[PDB]
């Protein structure tokens, strides 16, 4: 649970002196591209659904082994809850995009949800492969300019792809 | 850790829901906010040991008993007075911290939680920094809106004080 | 009720402080919103009727069994057009709610906190009011930001039905 | 998984007691069911295929613009149709393990449980498969008691749906 | 629970229509002395601790008798009680003219506390004079102007002092 | 080759005469156009790189489906990248071309002249020239007289694509 502010706070109080100069220059550059980071956020959030739903869409045409009765997302309660873990996934890439730090999406799935698709027999490859979807297609819907003005997303891009990859990652 | 996009994801994530207009009405505030906050904190940053001098000389000046009377909790010795400058700055560091961080959060997690146990233990009046927190918003001579909202800082932390 | 103002209200609530800067820069960013927010909803106040009408063509246009195939739950008989173009209407009525209250908290417990099961008990198909709420969202004819946090709680009801 | 046996040990295990003569009650009474019953669930697994392939042309005779437009959702292409008759068989199976099991538990495990969020996330009508287990329950061919309770799995399955 | 805005909003749908014309000039005036209303209420704020000692200051020097032993606020742990009670009361208030809205300060204190403090034996005289006192001295403290620009606090201040007199009805 | 003093040169040839004034009027023109031309394309010179990244991102960006379909039109795969790169690199080249040359000449001897049948024939779209074309002007970042002359070749290039 940071911020980007708190973050640099947080360093500035382990260091003990006051914030230096350039990490100040660094946060109004953040200041003037925070709401940048957010058209990003917002365009990513409102097609949310749509996200989930092609997500699991390409993965059930891809892997149908889990649709096939025995696998682990065969059943319709197993299923709805494997869209629910698809979509609570989501909102925490956009909360971490929103706040600007990754301690948040570690914090509220990472370090435990490994440990849980053990104990489940889940596996952890196929939703790993879903959330490195999920997060091609969440790019690609972020960075199409449909009457938007025209600015850069370039390390924004790196941002978010920064995230779904550690939350692929964190999957395993 | 109470700043203003930190409690939005939290309101997001108790709720269930995805993020709605109402965090980027809080967001387009909160860089309204940081837009001068960040240059007021480092205004402060550069005024910040002729304040913490000035606010420990008006300690003095107003507790004048504290010079003098023999306690390790007093600053008669000059380890009193080391210690007590440098928790003058300690407050003017959370001062700043919370600027930046837009919201009361450090000076909660860093000084007010535990404040008041520990001027308790430690034979500590709080009217000390109150009035060590006074001077400072007396005289930090800033201007304008940035002034205001130290000013509110600072207040918090005298009204956490006492 | 999620609207800013209330959630920041619930936030200092049941932390049970005072308001602190974090609920003034949530106040102006919603002055911010405001500002050009309740011009929009006079604007989409104007051009409601029409709107209505053509979301509701738009809807039989791509789905024209409805207009066809006896059923009280399609809108072949005349009732069922009253009745649709009326909650067409009630549709585009909480988008102006939402609009003037800054939030998707009038949606959200208007339309959205039982519209699942009244279209599982009803038969009505939520894409319906998918395709009459995208026909809204492209004939809405505003510009700007306005547009850009219209078509937000567009999408939002949208997400919410499927 | 509400079979009667399992419910019956869930009741005595709750109350902390022994069985009772209330259990032998249930169970003459689901021996008395079972002794139609899996006879009935043979029939319906030797009429499996030739249900599943009518209650997939009547969805389609009732439902004809599912044939005609372009949509992954709808069964228009060949792969719709593959999936789409994959889950009558699906329903039918569940038909026929509830027989087997004298409850309506595997349907309530395997179907019900979830099956309303994944109509809403897939743009599945479920008045379609209300159709098609309409045609099932007129088109079993069984008769007599075991005909009634089927129909009664098939109509909770149908009050499940919608 | 009500802002203006929802208030407004819970009214037009009672009416089942749209919201009328007049009724958004009303609201756009809102929004423009919303901040008048947001400075009055900040200084309101800062000396909240100040208020609430000068109140029971003012107070406990004018009834004697509830510091008197067997007086309800005689006892350490009671007086504290009688502090916090008078703390939550104005925060509560600060809180309604945050929102626009008397609702909120109902919906938190006054219909219970009126019994609450028949149940407990305490006198609800003296704690309505002591919102009383605590209200004019808000609006003594909130009407005048230090270093601030200059704005009409007159709108707000019979906002202010309905809050006050309503909490201090409530309470009786 | 139209530039000013080729095409004065072929007007006093066609006319069968010697140089007048008015060519001399042509030339003060001319030197007077490349006194600021010059350094403009030199500036350009200098951009080019970031200029032409830019262009092709955006270009992605407007036109996702070219990174996606398997084509080798389309830049889906990394060679497509490459030359389609170099033909933003061409653009940007013929355009500083004819910022020195002082006419459209040289864009339009070594582009303009064939791109039609070009496209044509190589299923490429020429939309996704005037979406590169419209960033490199709108990112160019020139000022002035200079910049508007140059906005002037780069919208010659769009009107000669469509
Ligand atoms: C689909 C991508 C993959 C998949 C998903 C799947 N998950 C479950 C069950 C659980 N998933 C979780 C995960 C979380 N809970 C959390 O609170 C958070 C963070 C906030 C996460 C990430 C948990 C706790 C469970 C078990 C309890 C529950 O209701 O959901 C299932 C169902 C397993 C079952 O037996 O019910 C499924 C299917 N599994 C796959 O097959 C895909 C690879
Ligand atoms: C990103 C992938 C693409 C992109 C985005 C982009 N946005 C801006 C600037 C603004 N965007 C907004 C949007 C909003 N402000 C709000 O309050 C809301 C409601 C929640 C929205 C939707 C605004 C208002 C700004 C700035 C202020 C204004 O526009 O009036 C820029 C440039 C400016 C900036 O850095 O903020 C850019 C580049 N541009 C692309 O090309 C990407 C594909
Ligand atoms: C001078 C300002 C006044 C004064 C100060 C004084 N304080 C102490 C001892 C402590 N002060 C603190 C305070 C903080 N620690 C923190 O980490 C922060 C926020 C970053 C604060 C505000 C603490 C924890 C102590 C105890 C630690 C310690 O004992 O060193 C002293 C030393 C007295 C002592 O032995 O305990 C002094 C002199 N006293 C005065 O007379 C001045 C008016
Ligand atoms: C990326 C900008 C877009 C894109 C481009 C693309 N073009 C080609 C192939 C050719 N492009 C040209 C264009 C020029 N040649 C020139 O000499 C000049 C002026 C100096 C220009 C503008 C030509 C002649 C070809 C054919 C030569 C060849 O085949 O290499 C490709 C390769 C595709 C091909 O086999 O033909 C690509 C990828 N395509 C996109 O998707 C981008 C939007
Ligand atoms: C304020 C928010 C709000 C919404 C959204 C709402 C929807 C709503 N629509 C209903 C019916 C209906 N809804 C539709 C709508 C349609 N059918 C079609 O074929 C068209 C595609 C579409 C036209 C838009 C129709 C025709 C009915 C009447 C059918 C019925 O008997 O139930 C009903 C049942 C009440 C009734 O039977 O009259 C509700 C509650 N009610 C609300 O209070
Ligand atoms: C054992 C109990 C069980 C049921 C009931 C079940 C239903 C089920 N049907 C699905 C899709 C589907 N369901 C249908 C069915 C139809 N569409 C039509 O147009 C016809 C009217 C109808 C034919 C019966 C089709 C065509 C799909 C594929 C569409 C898709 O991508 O999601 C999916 C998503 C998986 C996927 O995308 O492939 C599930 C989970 N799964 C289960 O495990
Ligand atoms: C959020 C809204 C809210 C309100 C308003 C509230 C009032 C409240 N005041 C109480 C006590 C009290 N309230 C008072 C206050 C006063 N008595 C006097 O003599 C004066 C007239 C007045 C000072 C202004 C006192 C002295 C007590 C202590 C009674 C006791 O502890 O026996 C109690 C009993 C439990 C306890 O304090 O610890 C409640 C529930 N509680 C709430 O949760
Ligand atoms: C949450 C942190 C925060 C605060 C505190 C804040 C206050 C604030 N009060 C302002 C204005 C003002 N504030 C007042 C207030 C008053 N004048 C009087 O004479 C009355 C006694 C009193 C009301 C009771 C007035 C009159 C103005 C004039 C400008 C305006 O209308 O906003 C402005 C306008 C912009 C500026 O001053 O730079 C700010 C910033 N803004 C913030 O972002």
């Amino acid at each position: 649970m940071f911020d980007a502010f708190t973050k640099v706070v947080s360093q500035a109080d382990t260091r003990g002196e006051m914030l230096s100069t350039a990490q100040i220059d660094a946060l109004s550059q953040m200041v003037a591209e925070s709401n940048k980071r957010l058209d990003s956020v917002n365009r990513i959030t409102s097609n949310a659904s749509t996200i989930v739903s092609n997500a699991a869409r390409s993965l059930f045409a891809e892997q149908p082994q889990l649709i096939a009765p025995g696998g682990n997302a065969y059943t319709s309660r197993r299923m709805a809850a494997c869209l629910r873990d698809m979509e609570i996934i989501l909102r925490y890439v956009t909360y971490a995009v929103f706040a600007g730090d990754a301690s948040v999406l570690e914090d509220r799935c990472l370090n435990g949800l490994r440990e849980t698709y053990l104990a489940l027999g889940t596996p952890g490859s196929s939703v790993a492969v879903g959330v490195g979807k999920m997060k091609e297609a969440a790019l690609a819907i972020v960075n199409d300019p449909a009457g938007i003005t025209p600015g850069d997303c370039s390390a924004l891009a790196s941002e978010i792809a920064g995230y779904f990859d550690r939350a692929a990652a964190a999957v395993s | 850790m109470k700043t203003p996009l930190t409690e939005a994801v939290s309101i997001a994530d108790s709720q269930g829901r995805f993020l709605s207009s109402t965090e980027i009405q809080v967001a387009f505030g909160r860089f309204r906010q940081a837009k001068a906050g960040l240059e007021a904190a480092k205004a402060l940053t550069s005024k910040a040991d002729s304040l913490i001098s000035g606010a420990a000389q008006a300690v003095y000046n107003k507790f004048p008993y504290t010079t003098q009377m023999q306690g390790p909790n007093y600053a008669a010795d000059q380890r009193g007075k080391d210690k007590c400058a440098r928790d003058i700055g300690y407050y003017l560091r959370m001062v700043t911290y919370c600027l930046i961080a837009g919201g009361t959060g450090p000076m909660d997690e860093y000084l007010i939680a535990g404040i008041d146990e520990i001027n308790r233990t430690f034979e500590l009046s709080p009217s000390w920094y109150i009035e060590a927190l006074k001077y400072i918003k007396a005289n930090h001579g800033l201007s304008g809106d940035a002034a205001v909202e130290a000013n509110s800082y600072l207040d918090y932390a005298i009204n956490a004080l006492s």
